[PDB]
């Protein structure tokens, strides 16, 4: 509704660097908040394309960003004869961002990995990796749950069980209040899909460079399964945090499988322990239902709200005909213990591929009047297919189903303006939350100032 | 296999000296060396993992460092509580392979043995046995060496040697010495002597009597 | 009596006609002060109104192209009639509504293309032995049914990329079967092997000269390579004058639209050809499989017929797909392929076994309503399709357009297509809501007001600008 | 917090097996590698093997390929190793190991399993007592201690009365039978002016014996 349209700030990066990937807000230690910006095809030392990350001061005018400096070289250890090796080429350093108190964790999801011992192997794989950064010390740490050192044919004779190669941590990322992050990994146990949880400040302590294979004694791994409704299902594609049992004690988990179960599609909630509370199935196939999750109270209960976005599903229209345009499904969470029933609100995409609901970022109060808001992307919607940004404001009943407020893309097109949202931080301390929006295509970051209501 | 060939075999070192130990292996393993300590009847603590980095709970004044084959153990200002047993361990292949071991022991003026002399006892003569007993207590340094004498002549058959560690009150060694001999053959010869050879005298202080005189 | 022609009271000749389609208006001078202008055409006719005088368009339908239905799709340079007729006008006064009709008729010996695409991940070095004699085998019974067939073949596994694809040790990359005790073809993404021909020896010999390859997951990238069989038009070579049946073979799960992005690959698909001169798709690591929806505007923009002949342990999957895809075929694969070739004509007897009509261009003020004629003679209200038909077959459509009002452009035209057709009946409307006697007005007559109004149809009308 | 609490000590005989336990106390056993190794005297350290007690795939020095077998069992959250065909060789304290961080370490180490293997029968020592030769201001007395088995035994002077200016000898093996001596220093004035006793226990067979130091 009260965001700025006219006066908008622009923060770029190089050219092909896919800047504005993946962003988020970040306080230092005198609360001054800045945006760390994630571009997964930066250069790096050997002119490769190796990914990096940006720390973005607020300045009205906007501009370039000094880069937030991270290890690209490749390391190599020859220890228990064996041969630990990581290979950070095309690793996508920056492919998603996330701050919680004075540091910023960025992964790199393609980040390959391999163990020879003699003639053996254990394959060059994506086990994806993150890297930890407390920006005012210089403290630096890693976090890979996924690198082990079995061989190949060990893999083949158990028939694949409990295969962390393909993981890709740090494709999505999340941190609780408590300080524990939470890495979804899409291709954890043969693209099932796991999830990986570790206290922030355990991983600094037990981080030494060079060792490559060490072990974090707090962390915590889903689990393998033999059902085939998981396989293929990329359980982890998605993640977020949220409080679901009532219990204020425990902090759960939401995590999108956008294919699971041949491609249904599903969101499930679970406890600290990934015993699953709820399973929210997908609506139709290949839609992508989980392909982005947020948690916000929009009905000002108290209890948080779940939203699940399925990008590619294609709507009834007449003549019996199909029409892809994205959906987002409202689940509102209801009194004390009890499961969460059907979506309580349905929003459905207009423009033709327009993939309304890739992205879904709690707002806060926008307008402040008591409900907190969201914001959906279409990166490929509006008129033009430029992209848009779709404001619902939050109501007793849930939300509203028309918007308060489009943004329409000021990027050419092709910039996938939408792909990446965080709102719900105030940037210029004017006492209303602020949105910033991510154009890849255009290594383009977008700042949108909430105003007081007109 | 990787050998590691550790050094010293122990040195002679007082409280808040910074000393160092060093341990060589038969090729590189590239810094995938740890430390360890073992103090006095006790089990093992690690000190070093990873040729530097420290292991959670060790003091900063240990540190460790090198390269290549050649790393070191550094303690700066001594406490009372680092006088024990440190070894090294390479992890770089299987198998692991650990270091000969280097004793950190307290420093203090040389001083000369006590030496005494025991004629068997009257029980142990009536039941067929023969053992001459001769102690060296509290001297200073650990190098010692005992002989043994019949009728003036060395005897090397039959000695049994005992070692007390570092004493807690004086710092100094004692050593226990025994001849078991028979009954029979203990009254062929009628001298019994022990020679003490330390660096405090080059003259060996002996302790002797003779069989049946008293 | 009166009617609502008169008691509507109407000022003009194009008032009187937008009452009712029955109202007729009469433009003579020696008519009677009281008595009305605008009545039924009787009436006036009764009041001695001259005929020459008597506005009363009829709403008609007259045929312009009258083709008749071809018996033989066979010869001719596509002058084969499916749709009859081809053309016709529309005539349409106010508010009324006029009907006609239509036959479409499932021509016999129609050509054929059939683009074999395959699988060809390690699962099916089986499959690749038994259709090494299909193209003989399948041309002897195709036969039966036309007389124009062409034949082609294209491969697909998935994105030659990592994790899909093994990229250690370096023998891997030339040989993915290393670590077993065979070998097999580098990865591919997809690859156009031969050309529609109707050399169907040339079939059995590519294939023959075929070989599998391996990849890491399950799913494959199949839709990758549907995609571009269906729009690279001039390397597959579909006709344009012929059925086009795509033939999908798989045993495994697919890879859908946002998987890519467990290769890095986030770009969209633009449903473009990316297949050059050596035969390979150039954006396999470069762009993301397409989406349902795109490969469904691309099936039917190019009429192709695709087939999901898929075995038993993922029907359930495609037949859940194809119900996404209208126009989609599911068959049941063997293991090894070797009921192929009665599963391509069990198909192509289903694909040609309905008729469903599609209207474009339809004007917003047009609504239709048709009937059908299937079976024998056996009409079936409200229904614009049929089905259980057979080669040969033909049946009929009875459509009523109904106009609302009266729209401002006068001429129009719409199309009735069936599904999947060349042919198309073209329906050429045009609104006559005007009198003839208005194209011989008196602007600033001296027998209205003095010159302030317009003398038109034997009546004064008010002038511009009062 | 992190311990590795082992089993007793054993003592057996040669030809027979002993299996040693390593129990985890404060952590999952699964999380880590355990390794096992052998402490002598004179050999100093040696590596016997490593195990994953997660799937149990195990690796080992090939000089204990044959007598060393490291087995876990991750319910009871413990590692064993077993020991065949035991020889005088085998003699050694055995701890179990374990990483801290590097997956390849040595950090984390148990109390240590001393393992004797010896033919010997439960035999009383021989007590005997050590008095001078037939003179300076200060004086020296002595006590044997002389083929018992098995090991310890505990010495004092005049039942723990004397304490201070005492040395008492390590144990030396002596036959498959063990010997230990203790002297004791006072002045000229103390003795044979008072009476000075060494008391020996041998708990294993239960003996308690005292004998005073006569002059001679
Ligand atoms: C291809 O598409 C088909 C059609 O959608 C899918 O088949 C459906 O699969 C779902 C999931 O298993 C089924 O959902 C279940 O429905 C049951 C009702 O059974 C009746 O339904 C049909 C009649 O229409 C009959 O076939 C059937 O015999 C019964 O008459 C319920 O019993 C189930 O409830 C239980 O499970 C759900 C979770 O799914 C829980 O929430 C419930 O509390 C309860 O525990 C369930 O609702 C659905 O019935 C299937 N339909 C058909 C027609 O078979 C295929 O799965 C799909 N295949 C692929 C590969 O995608
Ligand atoms: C006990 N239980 C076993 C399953 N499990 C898993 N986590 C798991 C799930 C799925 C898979 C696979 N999908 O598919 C792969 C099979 N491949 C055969 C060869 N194919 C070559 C080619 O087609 O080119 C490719 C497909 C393997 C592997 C492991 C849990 C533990
Ligand atoms: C489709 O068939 C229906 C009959 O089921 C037609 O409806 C009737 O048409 C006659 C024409 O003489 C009218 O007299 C009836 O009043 C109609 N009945 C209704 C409307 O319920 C209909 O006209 C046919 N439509 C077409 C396009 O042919
Ligand atoms: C219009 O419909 C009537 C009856 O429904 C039919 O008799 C007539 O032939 C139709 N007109 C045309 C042109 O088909
Ligand atoms: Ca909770
Ligand atoms: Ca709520
Ligand atoms: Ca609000
Ligand atoms: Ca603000
Ligand atoms: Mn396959
Ligand atoms: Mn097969
Ligand atoms: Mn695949």
């Amino acid at each position: 509704l009260n965001l700025d349209p006219v006066q908008l700030t622009f923060y770029a990066g190089p050219n092909g660097s896919q800047f504005g990937f993946s962003l988020d807000f970040h306080k230092d230690s005198h609360g001054r908040v800045a945006i760390v910006v994630g571009a997964p095809r930066t250069l790096g030392p050997s002119q490769e394309e190796t990914g990096g990350v940006f720390l973005c001061p607020w300045r009205a005018e906007g501009g370039q960003c000094p880069s937030l400096l991270f290890d690209l070289r490749d390391e190599t250890r020859n220890v228990g004869s064996q041969t630990l090796q990581t290979f950070k080429a095309r690793q996508g350093l920056g492919a998603s961002v996330v701050s919680w108190s004075d540091v910023i964790v960025a992964c790199a999801p393609w980040q390959h990995w391999n163990v020879l011992e003699k003639t053996e192997e254990a394959e060059k794989t994506p086990v994806g990796s993150c890297f930890l950064a407390q920006p005012e010390s210089g403290r630096r740490a890693e976090y890979s749950p996924c690198r082990g050192n079995t061989l190949s044919r060990i893999y083949v004779e158990n028939d694949f069980s409990w295969d962390k190669r393909y993981c890709e941590a740090g494709f999505s990322s999340v941190v609780t209040q408590a300080g524990e992050l939470v890495l979804g990994a899409p291709g954890g146990y043969y693209f099932l899909g796991l999830l990986a949880q570790a206290p922030v400040a355990d991983i600094f302590s037990s981080y030494r460079p060079g060792i490559l294979l060490w072990h974090v004694s707090s962390q915590s791994l889903s689990f393998d399964s033999s059902n085939p409704e998981y396989f293929d299902g990329y359980w982890g594609y998605s993640v977020a945090v949220g409080e679901f049992d009532g219990d204020l004690n425990t902090t759960e988990y939401v995590v999108g499988a956008p294919t699971w179960s041949w491609t249904l599609g599903a969101v499930e909630i679970l406890d600290s322990y990934y015993q699953r509370l709820h399973r929210l199935r997908g609506e139709q196939m290949a839609s992508y239902f989980g392909h982005s999750v947020a948690v916000t109270d929009v009905n000002g209960d108290g209890r948080h709200d779940l939203l699940v976005g399925a990008p590619l599903y294609m709507e009834s229209r007449a003549d019996r005909k199909l029409a892809e345009v994205g959906r987002v499904y409202l689940f509102l969470q209801p009194r004390g213990p009890h499961a969460l029933g059907a979506p309580s609100l349905l929003l459905t995409g207009t423009q033709l591929y327009g993939r309304f609901g890739s992205a879904i970022a709690p707002l806060g109060d926008l307008d402040r009047d008591g409900y907190n808001d969201i914001a959906v992307a279409a990166p490929y919607g509006g008129p033009s297919g430029r992209g848009q940004v779709l404001v619902f404001l939050g109501q007793s009943e849930g939300l509203r189903s028309r918007p308060s407020q489009v943004l329409d893309s000021p990027f050419p097109t092709g910039s996938a303006f939408g792909f990446s949202l965080r709102g719900a931080v105030d940037i210029d301390d004017n006492g209303y939350p602020d949105l910033i929006v991510g154009a890849y295509g255009a290594n383009q970051v977008a700042v949108y100032r909430a105003q007081p209501v007109v | 296999d990787i050998l590691m060939t550790q050094s010293p075999s122990s040195m002679s070192v007082s409280l808040g000296d910074t000393v160092s130990i060093t341990c060589h292996a038969s090729q590189g393993i590239s810094s995938n060396i740890g430390w360890l300590q073992q103090k006095p009847g006790k089990s093992f603590m690690g000190l070093i993992y990873y040729g530097t980095n420290l292991v959670d709970g060790v003091p900063s004044r240990f540190s460790g460092s090198g390269s290549g084959a050649d790393y070191s153990l550094t303690i700066s200002s001594l406490d009372s509580e680092d006088f024990a047993d440190y070894y090294c361990v390479q992890y770089a292949q299987l198998p692991y392979t650990f270091g000969g071991g280097t004793k950190l022991e307290i420093k203090r003026a040389d001083a000369a043995p006590t030496v005494s002399i025991f004629p068997p006892s009257s029980e142990q003569l009536t039941s067929g046995g023969a053992s001459v007993v001769c102690f060296l207590n509290n001297f200073y340094p650990k190098d010692i060496n005992v002989k043994w004498k019949i009728d003036g002549s060395e005897r090397q058959n039959g000695v049994l040697n005992s070692w007390t560690d570092q004493d807690s009150k004086d710092s100094t060694y004692s050593m226990s010495s025994t001849l078991t001999l028979t009954k029979d053959e203990y009254e062929r010869h009628n001298s019994y002597t022990c020679e003490a050879t330390h660096k405090t005298s080059t003259s060996p202080i002996v302790k002797s009597f003779n069989r049946n005189e008293c | 009596g009166p009617n609502i022609c008169t008691t509507r009271g109407v000022s003009s000749c194009q008032q009187c006609l937008a009452v009712s389609p029955m109202c007729a208006w009469c433009s003579d001078e020696a008519l009677p002060l009281g008595s009305p202008r605008c009545d039924l055409k009787e009436n006036l006719l009764k009041d001695n109104c001259a005929p020459e005088s008597i506005e009363f368009p009829v709403s008609e339908a007259r045929v312009l192209e009258d083709r008749p239905l071809s018996d033989k799709g066979s010869g001719d340079s596509s002058q084969v009639t499916q749709v009859s007729p081809q053309r016709i006008a529309l005539r349409l006064r106010p508010d009324d509504s006029k009907n006609f009709s239509i036959q479409v008729r499932q021509v016999e010996d129609y050509p054929v293309d059939i683009y074999y695409l395959m699988d060809l991940s390690y699962s099916m070095k089986d499959d690749l032995w038994s259709i090494q004699n299909l193209g003989t085998k399948l041309a002897t019974q195709m036969r039966k049914l036309t007389s124009n067939l062409r034949i082609g073949f294209g491969a697909f596994v998935d994105k030659p990329v990592s994790p899909y694809m093994y990229i250690s040790p370096p023998e891997a990359l030339e040989n993915p079967c290393y670590d077993m005790k065979t070998t097999c073809l580098p990865m591919f993404g997809y690859k156009h092997v031969l050309t529609l021909t109707d050399q169907v020896t040339r079939f059995n010999e590519e294939v023959k000269k075929q070989s599998v390859s391996r990849n890491r997951d399950a799913p494959e990238g199949g839709f990758d390579a549907i995609m571009q069989a269906t729009v690279c038009d001039e390397k597959i070579g579909w006709r344009n004058d012929a059925s086009h049946l795509l033939v999908f073979t798989t045993d495994a799960k697919t890879h859908i639209a946002l998987d890519g992005r467990l290769a890095g690959i986030v770009q969209p698909n633009d449903g473009q050809c990316h297949v050059g001169s050596d035969n390979h798709y150039s954006a396999s690591t470069t762009m993301d499989y397409p989406s349902l929806g795109l490969m469904t505007e691309k099936l039917s923009q190019k009429n192709i017929n695709l087939i999901f002949a898929v075995t038993e342990n993922v029907v359930n999957l495609y037949q859940n797909y194809s119900e996404l895809i209208p126009g989609t075929t599911v068959g049941v694969l063997s293991m090894d392929s070797s009921n192929v070739l009665q599963l391509i004509v069990d198909a192509y007897g289903k694909i040609r076994s309905k008729v469903e009509l599609e209207v474009r261009d339809l004007p917003e003020e047009l609504s239709l309503s048709f009937n059908a004629t299937c079976l024998n003679n056996e009409v079936i209200p409200g229904l614009k399709s049929c089905m259980g038909l057979k080669i040969g077959d033909t049946v009929s459509f009875s459509i009523e357009a109904k106009v609302r009002g009266c729209p401002q452009e006068k001429e129009k035209s719409f199309t009735i297509k069936p599904v999947g057709f060349k042919d198309s009946l073209i329906v050429q409307v045009t609104f006559d809501c005007d009198c003839a006697c208005q194209a011989q007005a008196e602007p600033n007559s001296h027998r209205c007001n003095n010159g302030n109004g317009t003398f038109e149809c034997g009546v004064c009308r008010c002038g511009p600008g009062w | 917090e992190v311990q590795l609490q082992q089993s007793g000590a054993e003592l057996v005989k040669p030809g027979a097996s002993v299996k040693l336990s390593c129990t985890a106390s404060g952590f999952n056993i699964k999380d880590t590698y355990v390794h096992w190794v052998k402490q002598r005297p004179e050999q100093g350290l040696e590596w016997i093997g490593r195990i994953d007690p997660a799937n149990g795939y195990t690796k080992y020095d090939p000089k204990f390929q044959g007598k060393a077998t490291i087995t876990a069992d991750t319910s009871s959250n413990t590692a064993y190793l077993q020991l065949s065909s035991l020889t005088s060789e085998d003699t050694a304290v055995y701890y179990c190991v374990r990483p801290l961080y590097d997956y390849y370490a040595m950090d984390y180490w148990g109390q240590g399993t001393s393992v004797t293997v010896s033919s010997a029968k439960t035999t009383a020592p021989s007590v005997y007592p050590l008095a001078p030769v037939c003179t300076g201001s200060s004086v020296t007395l002595g006590c044997l201690v002389k083929g018992y088995f098995p090991e310890p035994v505990t010495l004092t002077w005049n039942s723990g009365s004397l304490s201070s200016g005492v040395h008492t000898f390590p144990a030396v093996l002596q036959s498959d039978l063990y010997t230990l001596s203790s002297s004791v220093t006072v002045t000229s004035s103390t003795w044979p002016s008072q009476s000075i006793t060494c008391n020996v226990a041998h708990p294993a067979s239960s003996t308690k014996v005292d004998k005073k130091i006569e002059p001679r």
